[PDB]
């Protein structure tokens, strides 16, 4: 009744627009967390 | 969680065989070199024999 | 692990974008089904075993074949810490998707209300059997709210049947083959006379 802008209390859903578009900006939010730890064990030494 | 879990396990092998393989290419890689040297050295042993004949 | 671990990531992906119709949305399970097959991406490609005691006997730089193989197990070692991960994705994540999460729980409640109608109605129907066996102020009392409803005709003088009603289903049976065939209008008093009447220079207002 705060944080949801729409026009009526009667919440019909006829397309996942909404449900979608917050997956992407919540699984994409967590990538670079493997790559961020190759950072740490690559930069730990150098192989040569 | 499960498509964290298969990300992080196929990425660890990926990272496992970049290691290896950077560890095989620079042992593969320095005996190309190695190869080389000893090529460069016995062929001054050809060119000094070339010389003397010239001599 | 690598095979049968992603068939039910495709049901759950395969329904979402089904119930998909508009161009935008399509559009965002594109989006959604990429870093799903870019997580689930599987990687086979035989990591090769190193054998330092055959590069270390064959040829190799004295310290070089040693200084590689205790360098590259040291980092063979490190290795992802799955267990991190897993918490801070399971206690919380994008305050952002909270908005549907309470959006859709209220959503839900409000066809759960719907749906709990319709299930108590057909449940109290159970022992409503044979209307014309019953008395005519018993069956008003499993209609609870008619009585209240006839009361309200009755004090407004709204005593002409039907009128109230958008479609008055009664009136249609008992004029099938009746002479001039009409209903009654909607919400027609009995009181009501919206009769008119000019002069003008003929006779009889025309
Ligand atoms: C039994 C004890 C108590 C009895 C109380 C009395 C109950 C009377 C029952 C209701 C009678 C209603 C008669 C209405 C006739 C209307 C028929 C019609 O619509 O015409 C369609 C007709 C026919 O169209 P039709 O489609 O409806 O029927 C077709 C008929 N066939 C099938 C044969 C082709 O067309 C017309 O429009 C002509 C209209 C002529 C109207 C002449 C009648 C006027 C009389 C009514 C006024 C009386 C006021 C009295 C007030 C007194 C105050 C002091």
């Amino acid at each position: 009744e705060n944080n949801i802008a729409s026009n009526t209390y009667i919440l019909i859903q006829q397309d996942v627009a909404n449900m979608a578009k917050a997956y992407v900006h919540d699984i994409c939010g967590y990538i670079d967390v493997a790559n961020k730890e190759n950072v740490r064990i690559l930069s730990k030494g150098d192989l040569i | 969680a499960d498509s964290i879990n298969n990300f992080l396990a196929n990425e660890y092998l990926r990272l496992q065989s970049h290691i290896t393989s950077r560890a095989l290419n620079i042992l593969k890689q320095a005996q190309a070199y190695e190869t080389m040297n000893q090529a460069a050295l016995l062929q001054k042993l050809i060119d000094d024999a070339t010389s003397a004949i010239d001599n | 692990q690598a095979p049968g671990n992603q068939d039910k990531i495709l049901k759950w992906i395969s329904t979402l974008s089904n119930k998909a119709t508009t161009g935008e949305s399509r559009s965002y399970c594109t989006q959604l089904s990429s870093l799903v097959s870019f997580y689930n991406k599987q990687h086979v490609e035989q990591i090769p075993t190193i054998d330092f005691n055959e590069w270390k006997s064959v040829i190799s730089t004295q310290g070089l074949v040693d200084k590689v193989k205790e360098n590259y197990e040291s980092l063979i070692k490190e290795q992802y810490n799955t267990d991190a991960i897993s918490k801070q994705i399971s206690s919380a994540s994008s305050k952002a998707l909270d908005d549907i999460e309470n959006e859709l729980s209220f959503h839900a409640a409000i066809w759960l209300n719907a749906y709990a109608d319709y299930t108590m109605f057909l449940f109290e129907l159970e022992e409503y059997n044979d209307p014309n066996d019953y008395l005519m102020h018993e069956n008003f009392d499993f209609f609870r709210g008619l009585e209240t409803e006839l009361e309200e005709l009755t004090e407004t003088h709204n005593y002409i049947p039907g009128a109230k009603d958008d479609v008055n289903l009664r009136g249609y049976l008992a004029t099938q083959f009746a002479w001039g065939k009409k209903v009654i209008s909607f919400y027609r008093h009995p009181a009501d006379d919206f009769k008119c009447a000019k002069a003008t220079k003929n006779m009889l207002g025309r």
